[PDB]
């Protein structure tokens, strides 16, 4: 649109409270099932299995006087135990666990910037015992 | 007085994001003898083979050089307002654009403004007698 | 005469899309000295090495500065409508072509259009006399 | 007057970055007739379809060819102090902008720099009287 | 006699790099009424978001356009040796630059060269009174 | 005189391919006022950080206008030759280049050629008096 307020659109992302600029937002929806496929004939089968585990992918951004110690604290959190509530800026609040964040920082090349590759995925909780 | 080339009037309403109030329709004036560049088709050939055509989609675009009013801030120019414009040549074609969107904006010395706008579609009003 | 390089006739056949009316063959004029250019051979050479030559395909190509008439609109000089083309030169040369499309649209003030046509082929008429 | 298109003061302040020590506000002057440039919207616009836009975001961009003073070294005019700039034209309108940021250095002889500056957003004052 | 905008004093220091031997600072002069340019700052800004700056590591460059001393071999401006240069102005300021590199060589008709020169840090005299 | 920038003497050797048939040294004369220029350093240096310097390897280029001699078949001076080139200027410098290649050729329309010769390295002469 002509009058797109982006900011006034994207949720502010924020994992386990704490909360940070995303660059990016992704998801990994689906619906497993088989796939039939019997021999010498013209005919293929298809059955339901479940429901494929959602992942969420993200691109966070440092660009501040202080981005590393941000990023040293934004590094803490999130190897903090156990998974914790996530707010994707386009999926609203959900509980995701961190499993991946590669931080890339150069300073020959682009000092001042330092940028977060992150990789979380729906975390359900569980009851111990045999559910 | 007709076998003229020229713009007559160029009429732009200027419609704010964030209040949504509504400024126009203010006349307005070229900086120059260029006049403004047109294109209304929707999608656009692309030769393939021997004879035939491939089909893309696309925009109905305007080029408007204009000269900046001074009641009305520079940015409203460059893509922070929406614009409605109406430029009416001098052998009575008159081409309505509504629902613009400045697409492309660029440096201006605070006088001359050069709007590149798309929208859905522009209207045109073909002097009296037509086929 | 028949000593005079230049355009005497250009005739184009509107055809509209979506209510297939024809109109036409209106003439047309040029906007300045620049001629229509051509091109009629369909496979394009393309060098391999010591003598000889790759051969690929092309289609039949048209360039026509011409003046837009006030009583069509300016989308069918833009790629919304088919068009049937004929130029007829000084010495006796005419150029037939149907079934065109505008395969790259440009913006135009509304006056001055360049269509780039391709077709399958253009037939040339060569005065009379040839070998 | 007040119908004369033209700079009329220069005024930059140089923060210097390893001592915090400001310099100015000196006036400053035009090398030749060129004047500077402006863009405040920070988001960007850019085509997408039939009449859509995809929004991008972007700095408060300033382009300041001056005359070098004499009493300043060269290296604070690419990139090596922090700059506050203000440029008043002949009009009346007033475009202040600070914390800039000289992002792009190129030669220069010793006499006329381009200062290309970058920041977060760029004021205008707009003459008495204004929609 | 200040308000002239124009180079007085070239003089070059040249230093063979297979035998070590030190050759000048033989005076200099330009082909031509272009003037020497140069950028004194390391680090070089790049423009990031809506104000902030990601900032690069770069060097103290110059452009010299030199006429070439009959008694010097060709070479030592094309980089097969080290230069200390020294331009002084007439407005007083002088750039001193010691520990060159000739950076990126070029043909040359034998008489005009153009040594784009290289190196940590170029010192600037600011005429007398300073801030 | 010893005080005017030109050329004076261009010789050419030839030597066939295939059957190693020297001709020359032939003089020659050049088609207009633009002259021979010419890089003699092999190395090639590049700029890399706060002032140190990446070095390359290269050839030592010249480029040589030139009128075709009406004796010597084209194809000597576009590639199909040895050539050895010797050009004396106005103020005394003698360039000698042996065993070169023509290493770029192109369209010439049988008179004026312009050879782009490398060879190992070039030898300067240096009118009498020299550091």
């Amino acid at each position: 649109g002509p009058c797109y307020n982006p900011d006034a659109e994207y949720l502010p992302a924020s994992f386990k409270g704490f909360s940070f600029d995303a660059d990016s937002s992704d998801s990994d929806h689906g619906r497993n099932g088989a796939e039939a496929e019997f021999v010498f004939g013209e005919r293929t089968g298809y059955a339901d299995l479940g429901i494929k585990i959602k992942s969420y992918q993200l691109r966070a951004r440092f660009q501040t006087n202080d981005h590393i110690a941000q990023t040293n604290a934004f590094i803490a959190v999130l190897e903090s135990p156990g998974p914790g509530l996530l707010v994707h800026p386009t999926r609203g609040t959900v509980f995701a666990a961190c499993r991946s964040a590669r931080v890339t920082d150069s300073k020959v090349d682009a000092a001042g910037v330092t940028y977060v590759e992150l990789d979380f995925v729906e975390a359900n909780s569980v009851l111990s015992g045999f559910g | 007085c007709n076998k003229q080339n020229g713009v007559k009037n160029i009429l732009i309403t200027f419609t704010d994001c964030d209040t949504q109030e509504v400024i126009g329709p203010i006349s307005h004036e070229q900086p120059d003898d260029t006049l403004p560049t047109y294109k209304n088709c929707a999608w656009t050939n692309t030769a393939l083979t021997n004879g035939y055509v491939q089909r893309s989609a696309s925009n109905a675009t305007m080029t408007l050089p204009v000269v900046r009013d001074l009641r009305v801030p520079l940015a409203f120019y460059q893509g922070c307002a929406q614009v409605d414009v109406q430029v009416e040549k001098f052998d009575g074609t008159v081409m309505t654009l509504t629902e613009g969107a400045v697409v492309e904006p660029e440096e201006s010395d605070g006088r001359s403004v050069t709007m590149n706008i798309v929208a859905s579609e522009i209207d045109e009003l073909l002097p009296p007698g037509s086929l």
